[PDB]
């Protein structure tokens, strides 16, 4: 008659993640239909449909004068908590998590003068060097060159290469798993105005949107505030 | 590709040789990363006699950023059904209650309050007293010991109570006709109910509430919340992980 | 969600969880 | 060419400056509520048009973070002088808006401003429904790009059509005391060009008006 | 103390009947409707009131009823209250009346509970006032007239959640 | 069984004593102004309710001539809450009446009333417009019975449910200067029998309301 | 609606968008609501010696308004099974009956 | 009857199943009356504070 | 006893210092920030009359590697460094605090 | 009522509850 | 008689009870 069991030494033990509910002490409650509409199921899902400023100096755009030419204009290791990407949703997001396999795209808003024109050129440089200091060295990699004047933006997605199927959404000491590169914009062509008097500086936003493979696996507490 | 950026909406590039899937996103899905106990809050028991501060499940608050926090506060509107499971770590001596009932009574939003006196358990003297609205009824009461048991915890489904067709996280008005310092962020229950522990603890040990938030529903996206400082420009954040270097 | 476990319906749902419309 | 001539009751905004007609998450409802099981009025297309407030004169100094609060529309509602009327004898209301920022300026000027639709909008000090100028904690410029937008930049042009729809936990709502819709306006780069002012405008306007039973005389 | 409200032939604006449309509101305590209530926490429903008007059969007192939906501070005379949603009702042959207070608010469900000014506990007030001050065969043998108000649960009106009884108060 | 229940908007007027529906002239038309190359507003069911004014306490010794002077609406409209603030502020309104005169009677009760409603009434010594007490001369009630009425008889009823469609000489008009329909009461027969007064009253209501284009903002 | 009372039978009055249903009525039956172990009661048990007095499982008494007990006097006759859960608080040192 | 009688009590409980009820009766308030005009205010899960 | 065993997927965090705290009538005892429950599953067992002071669960893959290497001739990190050798960044399975 | 698992026929009904005719 | 339970029959009736002929 009575069925025979026996316990796994666990047992009465918690399991804060156990596939399957509790017991249901309230039944029957029928609830009420919902109509508000910007709905969610994924979190990847909002962050692909949506860029987000990243913060270079303390504000959301690199700078662009007619003195500049070699200087690198803009440089940060693509890690999903170096400097520049730690403001943005795309990498905030990230931290509930463990783990990134995504080429990223950014955006570059020019907002000089309407009387003003910049040329210029973008460059990823993948892990090996100690960071190139000029284009002359950086052009040498995968680069590409844009004129504002009548564009209005532009577009450059830094891409995902290296031998790990995900990477690490936290960076450390240099690893071949933290580490992605950098991703440099140069001054190509020293920026120009009606008048050196009138407008002085151009200005580019660096908005980034998470890319078209992008995912987040692994979900994970939060260390301590750091 | 040439950006005619200003308006919104995005703007991608595409690589060559665009890398394949796998994990399919699945790992960021809502519901599904909020279908799991939290340890969020952890308060004091009620002694039987006298009145009580009748707690009340209201998760959207935030602060401590335990990753389930955030999260919550990415959303605007939330509707998800709620399931608890009290524990109870003994705070001196686990040998000083050689019984310990706990009147874990969970309440709907609404249900009144004002818990004095009124059962009373006779036997050969002494007689022990049972909060009025502690006892058993209508909303769901667990009674659990803490000696011995090899988990001085419980845990139950509790189906959204509101009355709101969703609850509202961040609300911009007020609560009641008396725009007053507090109704704003509030609005008249956006929340999942209450819970009253009385037993004959109280002192001698605490508890780790959690929320199990099976059919979480999440509308109107929001900005989330950095939750660490910014570094030294240029560079990467340096976090001790599995991994690191050494 | 979380809950690949063929005994999850031992309530059946009604008193498991809610109802929509 | 760009013209942007937006029509809502009888007043029709032209304004070339608009680039696109953004609407925030989705198109307006005219479905009474579903828990209102009282007899309402369809506010007519006059009335229901547009008002315009000059919201204020954008400076050259104004570090990134700035913005133009604007809970719509109480504070500002007084002054939506035919509807306003209506909304004071009528309990709820379920109304979406349309919204059409405008500025001022021309070829020597920089800066750029993500002008926004926020859903629950935080913040306001308990000083709510106040259109003003609190600043913002930065980063909120770095997302305030995830809850729609349209971004003006006076390198490209003058306006941002923004047209939502109906929000709030309830299917209807007070909205004397209840902004579901509050519009936002943050300076992503600062101003830069001739010394001159900036001003800035927006052309408000409320959309499927339904207001539910009236309400005692104020005598 | 009293299930009416009397009509003399010297009201006219003065309220006759008020009270604040909430399930424990002074009025709607006695009900069977309203003492159901208290085992759950919530309601959703519109209800109803029938005006049972007692005086002689040589009596007379035409009327008026009004919702004032939450807003102001009460209206204290039909003038203010003809403004909100009102009906009027003439007594001689119609031997009593109807009136149905519906539910508007921005919220699914209500509380069956009362508690300091809320966006959900009040739904109001249900308002009657003297439209016509009541007349007699003679002032002399018909002083006044009466009214019987009661309360029929409304055809949308429900129940949901039960919950334990709180203290005796 | 004399059931009168009579609705407009979302109030319901029952009240038995009325006998007939009346309805002066004609039956209102909602095709908008002819002349009026302007966009309208069809006020909503609610606001064009009812409203109801007590009129007058009837006495004893009043000399067949007296009628209560009701140029619809103006001086009473700034009561009409809702409605009233919207005539405020849009030009001209194209809109008839419904009106439901009511009084407090007995069995000992002699008294009759000619309530009519009055097409362009002539008189209210530019005083008009104000609802009162003047008296007319006394020929006025063995002919006022010509501009469509019902009379109100103790001895049958309490009601006279006047129902009329828009008039002015032009196609529509400013309700605040031009009272077309305007009500009035005369006592073909004075009052007789208990000593109690025998309260006066009336529940006015718009109907079809269309009013064009907003006004300034009253600042 | 003109109502002709006084015949008992109530009265309504419909207004405009009736409002739809939602819950179903469903947490007002009578079986369900009552189909959940409540507290009523507490005695002394007996000691094994002497004689006892057989308690009575009489649920049809209230007074003290525990939400059960109206409910059970809201109709005039009832008929239901039972089922009962015992429980016992220890009155004094929870270690003094090893059994 | 147990070696204990003393020492403890019980809470009885009760499960009533297949109930079944037949003619209605009025329902007994429960609760005082409060001041005319007015509401009843009892600390709830709501509330204001 | 209570012992809360909490595993970590390849590439978690770690800075653990306090954070929670159960308060109690005094006393209050803390939990290690990082250990509590959330996104990587803790077990709750007791350490008294517990007829077994152990628990036991599934832990799937999560390392980034298509396939773990046992020996690695190479190195971990461009710190070409002794140590980084057979090293590889996070060849494993996982970690736990207790 | 308010059994809604699919475990309450383990004891078929006549042992659970009564019956009537 | 008094086992109306569907966990009867976990032992077959051969080692549950006897058997006649």
């Amino acid at each position: 008659a009575p069925i025979r069991v026996v316990s796994v030494p666990e047992s009465d033990s918690f399991m804060s993640s156990v596939p399957d509910n509790s017991t249901p002490l309230y039944p029957k409650v029928v609830v009420p239909p919902r109509q508000v509409p910007g709905r969610f199921t994924n979190f990847i899902d909002v962050a692909k449909q949506t860029y987000s400023f990243c913060s270079i100096s303390g504000k959301p755009y690199f700078e662009v004068t007619n003195t500049s030419g070699d200087e690198p204009l803009f440089q940060m290791d693509v890690s999903l908590s170096a400097a520049e990407l730690h403001g943005t949703y795309v990498a905030s997001l990230s931290s509930f998590f463990a783990q990134y396999r995504g080429s990223l795209n950014f955006n570059f808003i020019f907002t000089g003068a309407a009387a003003t024109k910049a040329k210029f050129l973008v460059a990823f440089v993948p892990p090996h060097s100690a960071a190139p200091k000029t284009r002359d060295e950086a052009m040498a990699c995968i680069h590409a060159v844009w004129d504002v004047g009548l564009n209005s933006a532009f577009s450059f997605n830094v891409p995902y290469s290296s031998p790990a199927d995900f990477m690490a959404v936290y960076s450390a000491e240099a690893t071949v798993v933290n580490v992605s590169g950098w991703l440099q914009v140069y001054a190509l062509t020293a920026l120009t105005s009606t008048d050196i008097a009138v407008n002085s500086k151009g200005r580019v936003l660096v908005a980034v949107s998470a890319g078209p493979d992008f995912s987040l696996r692994h979900p994970v507490d939060l260390p301590d505030k750091q | 590709v040439t950006n005619v950026g200003e308006d919104g909406e995005p703007g991608e590039t595409e690589p060559r040789h665009a890398l394949s899937p796998v994990d399919m996103h699945v790992h960021t899905d809502v519901s599904f990363l909020l279908d799991r106990f939290f340890d969020v809050e952890t308060l004091e028991l009620s002694n039987l006699t006298g009145s009580p501060a009748t707690h009340v499940l209201d998760p959207f608050g935030s602060t401590a950023q335990l990753a389930w926090a955030r999260l919550l506060n990415t959303c605007t509107y939330f509707f998800s059904d709620l399931e608890l499971s009290i524990q109870f770590k003994f705070t001196t001596t686990p040998s000083s209650v050689g019984e310990g009932f706990v009147w874990v009574k969970w309440f709907p939003v609404g249900a009144p309050t004002k818990t004095t006196d009124a059962w009373q358990l006779e036997g050969g003297g002494n007689s022990v007293r049972i909060q009025q609205l502690a006892v058993a009824g209508m909303s769901p009461t667990v009674v659990f010991k803490i000696a011995g048991s090899r988990s001085q915890a419980c845990g139950f489904s509790v189906p959204y109570t509101s009355m709101w067709r969703v609850v509202p996280v961040f609300y911009n008005g007020w609560g009641a006709p008396t725009k007053e310092k507090a109704t704003y962020n509030w609005l008249p229950g956006a929340h999942f109910g209450s819970i009253l522990l009385t037993s004959d603890a109280h002192d001698k040990g605490g508890c780790y509430l959690r929320y199990r938030f099976p059919r979480a529903n999440m509308y109107c996206p929001r900005p989330i919340p950095p939750a660490f400082t910014r570094p030294a420009d240029k560079t990467r954040h340096k976090f001790p992980t599995n991994i690191n270097k050494q | 969600g979380n809950s690949g476990s063929i005994v999850q319906n031992f309530y059946m749902q009604q008193y498991q969880n809610s109802i929509d419309a | 060419d760009r013209i942007e001539t937006t029509v809502v009751g009888v007043t029709i905004i032209n304004s070339q400056g608009s680039v696109g007609t953004t609407y925030c998450y989705s198109k307006p409802d005219g479905r009474p509520p579903s828990t209102v099981s009282d007899p309402v009025t369809r506010l007519g297309p006059t009335l229901s048009r547009h008002y315009t407030f000059k919201v204020g004169e954008w400076p050259h100094s104004q570090s990134h973070g700035h913005a133009w609060i604007c809970p719509l529309p109480s504070d500002k509602l007084k002054k939506m002088g035919s509807f306003h009327e209506v909304v004071k004898a009528h309990h709820l209301v379920k109304n979406g808006w349309d919204v059409v920022v405008q500025v001022n300026a021309s070829f020597a000027h920089s800066g750029a401003l993500c002008v926004a639709a926020v859903p629950e909008y935080e913040h306001t000090h308990e000083k709510a429904l106040k259109w003003s100028e609190l600043e913002e904690p930065a980063y909120t410029y770095q997302q305030l790009s995830v809850f729609p937008h349209q971004l003006l930049n006076l390198r490209t042009n003058s306006s941002v059509h923004l047209v939502m729809p109906y929000i709030g936990p309830g299917p209807t709502t007070n909205l004397t005391l209840h902004n579901p819709w509050t519009i936002v306006i943050l300076i992503l780069s600062e101003l830069t060009g001739p010394g001159q002012t900036v001003p800035v405008t927006m052309s408000v306007a409320p959309i499927d008006a339904m207001v539910n039973g009236p309400l005692p005389n104020p005598e």
